[PDB]
Formats: C-alpha cells, sequence, structure tokens
C-alpha cells in the first residue's frame, strides 16, 4: 500500500530500529501489510527476532492482538520459530496464550510442532491450555514429532526441567 | 484454502 507504510513493515522485518523510530505514528503502527498475508510490524519483528523493535512497537501502541489474514497474532510467529525472548515479552504485554487461528492451532500447536521445548514450557507457565484441539482434531500433544520426548512428556503433565 | 506459515525466520 501507501510508501511510508512498505518501508516501516520491512524496517520493523529488518530490524532497522531506526527507519521505525522515523516511520512509526499512530497512523502507521499497526498498518497491514496489503502484499502478503496482512500481517502487522509487530508481526514481522516478532516472526525475525527483532527484540528492540517488539520493544518499541508495543511501547507504542502496538496491538498485540492483532491478527494477520489467516488468524496468527504476534505470539503465533514467535512461538513458531523459537524465538524466547520475544515471546516472553509479547506474553508480558498481554498476549492470549490460548488464542487460536482460523484453523484452531493456538501457540501450543506451533511450538509442540516445531519443537520448541522453552516456548511449551512458557505457555503452560502462563496458562495454556494443552487440551485444546485444531480443526483436524490434533492437540498439541497430537503434534509432537517422534524424539521430542521431553515435550511429549511436559505437555502429558510431567515436571518440567 | 490451505494454510499457511507465520512471517518469520530461525
Amino acid at each position: 500500500n501507501s510508501e511510508a507504510d512498505r518501508q516501516l513493515l520491512e524496517a520493523a522485518k529488518a530490524g532497522d530500529v531506526e527507519t521505525v523510530k522515523k516511520l512509526c505514528t499512530v497512523q502507521s503502527v499497526n498498518c497491514r501489510d496489503i502484499e502478503g498475508r496482512q500481517s502487522t510490524p509487530l508481526h514481522f519483528a516478532a516472526g525475525y527476532n527483532r527484540v528492540s523493535v517488539v520493544e518499541y512497537l508495543l511501547q507504542h501502541g502496538a496491538d498485540v492482538h492483532a491478527k494477520d489474514k489467516g488468524g496468527l497474532v504476534p505470539l503465533h510467529n514467535a512461538c513458531s520459530y523459537g524465538h524466547y525472548e520475544v515471546a516472553e515479552l509479547l506474553v508480558k504485554h498481554g498476549a492470549v496464550v490460548n488464542v487460536a487461528d482460523l484453523w484452531k492451532f493456538t501457540p501450543l500447536h506451533e511450538a509442540a510442532a516445531k519443537g520448541k521445548y522453552e516456548i511449551c514450557k512458557l505457555l503452560l507457565q502462563h496458562g495454556a491450555d494443552p487440551t485444546k484441539k485444531n480443526r483436524d482434531g490434533n492437540t498439541p500433544l497430537d503434534l509432537v514429532k517422534d524424539g521430542d520426548t521431553d515435550i511429549q512428556d511436559l505437555l502429558r503433565g510431567d515436571a518440567a526441567l | 484454502t490451505q494454510r499457511g506459515e507465520p512471517e518469520g525466520g530461525s
């Protein structure tokens, strides 16, 4: 869409905090990317582990609950790619850990399917429900790869590491 | 359609 919105989205993806500070206004902090899956700057900064941009955006009114075209919130993006510090920052600023996208995948589904034990533990310690089923009838435990035995034990209810 | 992947990278 607009020129300064595309550059803000790109600066968020790239971790270019200085350009974010120069282009970020109240009108643009939650702007959606028309030429993609309609992610906001916080989606990009969260998915690409741009901790300094994530901190800046949240402080300047970025919507921690913003949904992209598929129903993902920034906590989904961070949990999918193992960005523990970003995920902990989003939860600290009110991210709903049991939110589900259009296929009813929660962040715990993402973390369990990608093998992120510490992310799974983080979400469970903030109230994530391991019994939620997605559209395919699968719980987060049902998505755990064979070989991630510590996650299977964790989602079973064993003591965390 | 089919479910995509989130924006991001490791």
